């Protein structure tokens, strides 16, 4: 049996209204003895508020017992060690897995909105860019919104390691040229632990 | 108000160390300033602290305390854990308890003004000043009655309403 | 023993002067019987021109036998199945792994250079951006160069899957503001199989 502990979504840990989860998947679980007892610790403080997720509809082959744990934002951001101790009857002794936030001096993300290229103006659609650099750790979330209304058609690149040691990423908002030329507002909404209320915006419009 | 230990006994959240229930200073400032601009109005100066809390003891499920018959419909409350970076306050529920009373603001304005008139020594004869106190204590009795009859409060308020003359 | 077949570098397969390699790593190799016989096939045509790479430094524990195969560009671009058949004495029967180019209609990368943000002009350094979108497959390479001289300080994001089905990526060239304001030329040099000579450039300068 193999264990796979996973961290919470950046967006969840940087917004108190949302609820972050520390998932502990267990694959290749014994078909003979499928009993799995999860024990959850947070710096030794064993918690008992976990929730085993229902056995999803895998066709055959291997049992995959997931176990979720709802976590406090502060506990994650402070960087407490969440430990998932899996216990199987087939297993001679329990498998432990530990995870925590990236350990290092946090840095503020410099957010910059870039307009469509001079060449791309010929095309019927345009690409609004949002550069986000000089931030640490990689835990970050970005969103677009046009005139308050959250945007649908955009994509964000993974955090890429910069030369100095910080990370960076871009986010491409694909919109029609009509809405750009007409003069709407589009706002890149970055979210990082080293910001005011873990939040900041940069607007973008035609000039 | 409740601590997080109320909701989850085995919680890791830090309890509220100090808190302050407050009411809006309706007498001084304008009400429509708070409605339009609620952000600006978020300082201790603009509100009136009716009661405070200071956890000088062991952890508890909740703190509760009586209040002196308040009406002010707009409230402010603050919660401080004092636990350094990332120490969010957790209050499962905040209870402001009382009784339903139509025009509770008008009724309590009658009592507070009736006290101010009895302060005026050289206003009216003792014959009418004594009539004031008997009408005011009648109402205040029905306010702090164990059984809360609103009709009796409305009656004594109506008696004391037109009793105020002014000069 | 686990086998890990890996594709060639995009830059190598798109330049005939460079030589592409199809690496076949083998990890968790038997400590008892460390003999590993690699067999290499290309659509059944067994080739015998491979080279087992010398055991790199390694930090003890588990043997990691790498095996490289030099490949023809045309054979990769045509999309021939390179198969790595590992054979160990401890292993009861040989482990095979197969790899090929991404199968689907190739698409031309639309290259667009974007200047530094209006806000970033206050900073002592600036970030020259190069958007590259609407391309397939993900096999692509990007490079900067200032006044002919190849650039040092830049980073390129991984190919990100776009909404339509194509990929995209950005490339951030960090330079001093002096060289930008003075009026140098910086050229984003994209390289993709669906280009003329697998190559195209877009220059960027102050206005």
């Amino acid at each position: 049996p193999s264990v796979f502990l996973f961290p919470p979504k950046p967006k969840d840990t940087l917004m108190i209204s949302r609820t972050p989860e520390v998932t502990c998947v267990v694959v290749d679980v014994s078909h003979e003895d499928p009993e799995v007892k999860f024990n959850w610790y947070v710096d030794g403080v064993e918690v008992h508020n976990a929730k085993t997720k229902p056995r999803e509809e895998q066709y055959n082959s291997t049992y995959r017992v997931v176990s979720v744990l709802t976590v406090l934002h502060q506990d994650w951001l402070n960087g407490k060690e969440y430990k998932c101790k899996v216990s199987n009857k087939a297993l001679p002794a329990p498998i432990e897995k530990t995870i925590s936030k990236a350990k290092g001096q946090p840095r503020e993300p410099q957010v910059y909105t870039l307009p469509p290229s001079r060449e791309e103006m010929t095309k019927n659609q345009v690409s609004l860019t949002c550069l986000v650099k000089g931030f640490y750790p990689s835990d970050i979330a970005v969103e677009w919104r046009s005139n308050g209304q959250p945007e649908n058609n955009y994509k964000t690149t993974p955090p890429v390691l910069d030369s100095d040691g910080s990370f960076f990423l871009y986010s491409k908002l694909t919109v029609d040229k009509s809405r750009w030329q007409q003069g709407n507002v589009f706002s890149c909404s970055v979210m990082h632990e080293a910001l005011h209320n873990h939040y900041t915006q940069k607007s973008l419009s035609l000039s | 108000f409740f601590n997080d230990s109320a909701r989850n006994p085995e919680t890791t959240n830090k309890p509220i160390q100090e808190a302050s229930l407050q009411i809006f200073n309706i007498k001084d400032y304008n009400l429509d300033n708070l409605l339009e601009n609620p952000n600006k109005f978020d300082d201790e100066k603009y509100w009136i602290t009716v009661d405070t809390y200071s956890a000088q003891g062991e952890r508890a499920t909740a703190f509760s305390n009586t209040l002196n018959n308040i009406t002010s419909k707009y409230w402010r409350v603050v919660f401080d854990t004092k636990g350094d970076r990332y120490s969010s306050p957790v209050v499962p529920e905040l209870q402001i308890l009382g009784y339903p009373l139509p025009n509770a603001d008008t009724i309590m304005k009658t009592v507070t003004t009736a006290k101010e008139l009895s302060q005026q020594k050289d206003k009216f004869s003792q014959k009418m000043l004594d009539e004031l106190k008997i009408k005011e204590m009648a109402l205040e009795t029905s306010l702090n009655s164990k059984i809360f009859d609103v009709t009796a409060i409305n009656a004594n308020a109506g008696v004391l309403k037109d009793c105020i003359e002014k000069r």
